[PDB]
């Protein structure tokens, strides 16, 4: 299966490089489901990253399923026009697939030295 | 009223953000022969040329510099000068504030106790090749000694005529004192 | 704040120039705007997309020609741009012609702002009333002791800024200018990086010029109108 | 009938008269407290969301800073560029800073912007004269020139950079200027040698030496400790006395 | 030993390393004043 | 007309034409409104800046509560020494806010017991991931995320709701590829 | 995308001495092959062998450096200079900075023992 994120030709909306997306809502729904899939599968349940993106995708998907008008969906999803929302969806999904390989939920890999992060505030150095 | 997911009511797009559409050759409320005539007789071109011509008949802005100078203000900052009191004594006391605040470090001073027991200078230099003409030196002096004249006509053929010393500044202040008094009488209250 | 107050009889002359400036801007628009050759040299040239203009750090008219309404004067007002009306033009197509139209629109909106400020210049001081930061008047420095002390210190050692650091920015006409200052509790800065919009503009010049002929390269550098003393920092 | 010869002389028009000017006394930082509590919550979310990388975060007057390590630059930048709540797409600046007192003297600083949400954010790492930093040209193409600058100015090496070379300094310059060990005037100067007929580089000799005037620095502490503006939701609780 | 020689990558001359001496110190408490802020920092000149 | 023109010639402060030449100019002008641009000598820059009467009456301007001589202590209007501290929060100081709470929402034991509880976190006694997993729903959904469960967004200090102006108020007409935002 | 210039190498810090050995040798080879170009592009008043001698001297300068990171830094700086020279970015002065020796003998007294330095106050 494949999805159309961005038409680089066709009717121009007010942004350059971005053009009108035919049939956005199905693409948004498929991408949101794929993000939820990658998170439900590869990420721990108790990670804040997962819960945040899950509630975000679920709420945006509900706003996309209940509504039909794109202007309304834009006034509800407060993130640009719908053709920018699809790109936010794509970028979020690719971030999920990348973060499945990295392990942000894990504990700190490099612990800073005590000398690092001291800025002219210790009252006894100048 | 509304709950937002990674968004806001500000970042929600403007109501009319979606531009309508590009018009085509159809839906053109200007007949083909009209825009053809404007295409072949170069209308806007002739209009621009006429706007050019009207300037041909208008008053030129030019002034003849050596016989008519441009506007000059009391706040203007040109050549330097060291002033005197009406008594004939010099105002400098070697507080060396002009030497400290000067961004370019052009100034160079050396004082000592004068024979009459007073504080005065034996050396006061300015490298006008280091000067940026900022006026911080006429601002720091608490006696209004050093000033900046409206003079700008002091070009030279050599770079060593620009290393002004104390004598060259005291004479410059003896010369321009009347002009300095005008500028000071109309600049001091704001300064 | 400001060094010295306005001299008398300045708002009047500003109002005179302002009443006459719209005409001269219009005389410029007559030659340039609707002309064919100007369009041929500026229509579909230097065309840059929204996402590219953001990835490249571009700001100002280069960004407002892609369709993004960003103006720091509205999204983060600093001096009095929140207490005075004005509009921000925006354009599609990202070309040079749209940037030229934006620049002319900014001329006229700035004229609107000048008229408003001349109509409402409040009385009071033009500089902070804390003589530990701003030098006092001279009629006090020559009569009050604490004022002369403060004058001396500000014009020898200067004023001690608190430790910290900040990037603060503005809507400079070129773009989004900025300064990254660092402090160490002294009168001398520890670091000061000037972020220069012409820098990122010239850096994008390679992405922007690829595919275009030399006359178009000239027009591109002209859209950005880089001031190379800025570009070189 | 009317003309410029009969135009109103505004110079005589009556002008506003104000007896007493009233300017209330106000702190400029009380304006920021709610935004500051918000930034604290947002930083807390990000630290909970990427515990592997974020060492800490500071806040100061509507400015956020995230402290990380050189390994964590590409991942955190991906999060800050692609995540929905943090669409920090624009790269405003890159800057290095020299703190010789540290083991890792350098401190690279990324500034970021979100035109979407209208917000900025920072991101700090650390480096040395030999330990490089990952390059974010993979994401933000505008970082190319800024990283070339930081290299030429301070000597920091941005790994992965397609063409890292000097941009400001002279083509044969040997040194990194903004280091605190580098003298103001540099080590070299140029003159025209009539013999060789060439601009030639010679050791420095100045006709007026540099006078620092930083020896007049104040002996008294000028600005005492500030004032806490941490929101109480981020203050470590005091246990009840008993 | 194993203290890195950054002198090789500094781009600076070698005369600083071979002929020139530094001194590390704290500024003495001035007798003309009673303040002590200019101290507590280890200057290198 | 609009609040931004057009305006006639007899209100513009420029040197124009007089007599039959004005009739001819208004005939032969693309826009007779327009001016030559040369300023009117009697008015512009008169009296000269070095002869303004207003400089003798001038006095250094001030504001009332700062020029007040009696109840105007400096330590109340010292805004520099009241500067807000640069707060710093490492993972230690954040896990304590998680395992424990804050002065607004305490969850801490009283007495030296809770003191050493803080001490266990001041040192590496409990970690950030451990107390992220030991955090009940009311903790996360209410102190890390929102009550609704959604993450917070990049805050704006001074939000800007944009608006579009179209048609007659706009700087340019409809045909041109530029628009106007308020 | 902002593409790399002609002879640009991506900065890549090798983890071993055995690979950097090879990279340094390729750099030396390129300098030698390109030396005649360094003689044509810059109006040079001496030999191609003398350029190759100076190149060998500059590589013998850091022959005895065993810290790997410093070697990576040195190699990157050298590739920078090769890119600066082979593309005609440097002008004559910045290049003949590396050839002080070829220029005429600067005067007569060049002190090498103590007493002369003392008479010239250089000791
Ligand atoms: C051989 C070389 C001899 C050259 C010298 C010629 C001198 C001469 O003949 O004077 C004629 C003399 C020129 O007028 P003037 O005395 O110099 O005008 C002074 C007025 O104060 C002018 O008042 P003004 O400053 O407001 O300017 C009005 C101007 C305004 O001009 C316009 O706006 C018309 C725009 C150009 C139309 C082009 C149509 C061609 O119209 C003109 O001056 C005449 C332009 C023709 O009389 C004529 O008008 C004859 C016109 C032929
Ligand atoms: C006093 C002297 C005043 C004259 C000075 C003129 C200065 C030089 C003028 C420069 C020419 C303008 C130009 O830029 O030409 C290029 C322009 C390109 O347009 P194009 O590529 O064809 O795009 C088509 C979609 N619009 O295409 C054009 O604009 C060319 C327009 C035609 C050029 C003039 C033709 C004059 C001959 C008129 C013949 C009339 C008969 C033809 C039918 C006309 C019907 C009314
Ligand atoms: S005004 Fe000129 S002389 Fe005075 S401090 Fe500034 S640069 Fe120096
Ligand atoms: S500030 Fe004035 S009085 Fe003081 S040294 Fe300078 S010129 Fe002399």
């Amino acid at each position: 299966q494949s999805v159309l994120v961005q038409m680089r030709e066709g009717t121009p909306i007010g942004l350059t490089g971005i053009y009108q997306h035919p049939n956005p809502r199905p693409a948004l729904i498929a991408l949101y489901e794929a993000t939820l899939k990658e998170l439900q599968d590869k990420h721990p349940k108790d990670s804040v990253y997962r819960q945040s993106i899950e509630n975000l995708t679920a709420h945006r998907k509900q706003i996309v399923e209940d509504n039909e008008v794109s202007e309304v969906i834009e006034n509800k999803i407060g993130a640009g026009l719908i053709e920018e929302v699809v790109i936010q969806a794509h970028e979020e999904l690719e971030l999920a697939k990348k973060m499945s390989e990295w392990k942000p939920w894990e504990e700190l890999e490099e612990k800073p030295l005590e000398d690092q992060w001291v800025y002219f505030n210790k009252k006894g150095v100048e | 009223i509304n709950i937002y997911a990674g968004g806001s009511a500000a970042a929600a797009p403007p109501a009319g953000f979606r531009i309508h559409r590009p018009a085509t050759w159809e839906e053109s409320e200007e007949g083909a022969l009209s825009k053809a005539t404007k295409y072949f007789l170069l209308a806007e071109m002739f209009r621009g040329l006429y706007v050019v011509l009207e300037q041909f008949f208008r008053a030129p802005y030019t002034i003849y510099y050596p016989f008519e100078k441009g506007p000059v203000s009391p706040r203007f900052r040109g050549e330097h000068a060291l002033r005197r009191y009406p008594s004939g004594e010099e105002r400098c006391i070697a507080c060396k504030l002009c030497e400290a605040i000067c961004p370019a470090l052009a100034i160079t001073i050396d004082a000592e106790e004068r024979i009459d027991g007073s504080r005065r200078t034996t050396k006061y230099d300015i490298d006008m090749t280091k000067c940026i003409y900022c006026g911080y030196c006429q601002e720091s002096c608490p006696v209004d000694a050093i000033v900046e004249t409206p003079n700008v006509e002091y070009a030279t053929e050599t770079r060593e005529e620009l290393l002004y010393n104390k004598e060259k500044l005291l004479a410059n202040g003896d010369k321009w004192e009347l002009e300095l008094q005008y500028a000071l009488d109309a600049d001091a209250p704001y300064r | 704040g400001v060094s010295q107050d306005l001299p008398a009889g300045l708002l009047d002359d500003i109002y005179m120039w302002a009443t006459q400036f719209g005409d001269r801007l219009d005389e410029i628009e007559e030659l340039l705007t609707d002309n064919r050759i100007w369009k041929l040299r500026t229509v579909n040239i230097g065309t840059v997309t929204a996402q590219d203009a953001l990835n490249l750090g571009l700001s100002g008219p280069m960004l407002r020609g892609s369709g993004i309404p960003f103006d720091i004067r509205k999204n983060a007002p600093y001096d009095a741009y929140d207490k005075v009306d004005f509009d921000v033009p925006v354009g599609m197509n990202g070309d040079c012609y749209d940037r030229y139209l934006i620049r002319m629109a900014e001329f006229r909106q700035s004229l609107r702002i000048i008229e408003q400020c001349c109509n409402d210049m409040p009385a009071g001081a033009v500089k902070v009333e804390d003589f530990k930061i701003n030098s006092p008047p001279r009629n006090l420095m020559k009569e009050d002791m604490e004022a002369l002390i403060h004058h001396f210190l500000l014009y020898t050692k200067g004023y001690s800024v608190p430790p910290g650091e900040t990037y603060t920015a503005i809507e400079a006409p070129k773009g989004e200018m900025g300064v990254y200052v660092v402090s160490d509790g002294s009168e001398r800065p520890y670091k000061c990086k000037i972020r220069a919009p012409g820098f990122a503009h010239l850096g994008a010049f390679d992405h922007i010029a690829r595919g275009h002929f030399l006359p178009d390269a000239v027009a591109i550098i002209g859209t950005m109108d880089l001031v190379f003393g800025e570009v070189d920092r | 009938a009317p003309s410029w010869e009969n135009i109103k002389d505004i110079r005589l028009d009556p002008k506003v008269h104000v007896d007493e000017v009233y300017e209330p006394i106000v702190n400029p930082a009380d304006r920021y407290l709610q935004h500051v509590s918000d930034l604290h919550q947002y930083a807390k979310y990000i630290m909970a969301a990427l515990p592997k990388y974020i060492q800490g975060f500071s806040v100061w007057k509507d400015e956020l800073t995230l402290h990380v390590a050189p390994s964590a630059v590409i991942p955190v930048t991906t999060f800050l560029r692609d995540n929905t709540s943090t669409q920090y797409k624009s790269i405003i600046d890159i800057t290095a800073v020299d703190y010789p007192s540290r083991e890792n003297r350098f401190e690279v600083v990324y500034n970021f912007l979100s035109v979407r949400h209208n917000s900025r954010i920072r991101l700090k790492t650390y480096a040395t004269e030999v330990t490089p930093v990952p390059s974010i040209t993979c994401l933000y193409e505008g970082a190319n020139w800024f990283e070339r600058e930081a290299y030429d100015m301070y000597g920091v090496f941005f790994e992965g950079h397609p063409d890292l070379r000097r941009i400001m300094t002279d083509y044969g310059f040997e040194g990194h200027p903004l280091r605190k060990d580098f003298p103001l005037t540099g080590y070299t100067e140029v003159r025209w040698d009539e013999e060789k007929r060439r601009v030639v580089y010679e050791p420095l000799e100045l006709t007026q030496a540099f006078r620092n005037f930083s020896a007049g620095s104040t002996a008294w502490e000028p600005v005492g400790p500030g004032r806490d503006d941490r929101p109480d939701s981020f203050k470590l609780p005091t246990p009840k006395p008993e | 030993d194993n203290v890195p020689a950054h002198e090789i990558v500094s781009g600076a001359p070698a005369e600083l390393s071979r002929n020139r001496v530094v001194r590390i110190y704290q500024q003495a408490k001035p007798a003309t004043q009673s303040g002590e802020y200019g101290t507590f920092a280890w200057r290198l000149d | 007309m609009l609040p931004g023109g057009p305006v006639p010639v007899f209100k513009k402060y420029t040197v124009g034409s007089k007599g039959i030449w004005e009739k001819l100019r208004v005939l032969l002008a693309i826009a007779p409104n327009r001016s030559t641009g040369n300023p009117i000598v009697p008015l512009y820059r008169v009296p000269t800046p070095g002869s303004r009467p207003e400089a003798n009456v001038y006095q250094d301007p001030s504001s009332y509560p700062t020029n007040d001589i009696a109840e105007n202590p400096y330590w109340k209007r010292d805004h520099r020494r009241a500067y807000p501290q640069t707060a710093f929060f490492d993972q230690k100081t954040v896990t304590g806010l998680l395992e424990l709470g804050s002065e607004a929402t305490p969850r801490i034991a009283d007495g030296e017991a809770g003191t050493k509880a803080l001490a266990n976190i001041a040192n590496g006694g409990v970690s950030f991931t451990q107390a992220l997993g030991k955090s009940s729903k009311d903790v996360i959904y209410g102190e890390v995320l929102t009550v609704n469960g959604l993450p917070p967004v990049a805050p704006t200090l001074a939000p800007k709701q944009w608006k579009i102006i179209e048609g007659e108020a706009a700087i340019y007409p409809k045909g041109y590829p530029c628009r106007t935002f308020h | 995308a902002i593409i790399a210039t002609a002879f640009a190498e991506t900065v890549k810090f090798s983890g071993s001495k055995q690979e950097l050995q090879k990279r340094t040798l390729a750099l030396y080879r390129q300098f030698l092959r390109g030396a005649p170009t360094f003689a044509d592009l810059y109006e040079v008043q001496f030999s191609i062998p003398t350029i190759r001698t100076k190149i060998r001297q500059e590589f013998e300068r850091h022959r005895f450096v065993d810290d790997l990171s410093i070697q990576n830094v040195l190699y990157a700086k050298g590739h920078m200079e090769y890119q600066e020279c082979i593309n005609f970015w440097k002008q004559q002065a910045q290049f003949l900075k590396y050839f002080p020796e070829e220029d005429d003998i600067q005067g007569r007294h060049q002190p090498s023992n103590f007493v002369d330095k003392f008479l010239k106050n250089r000791a």
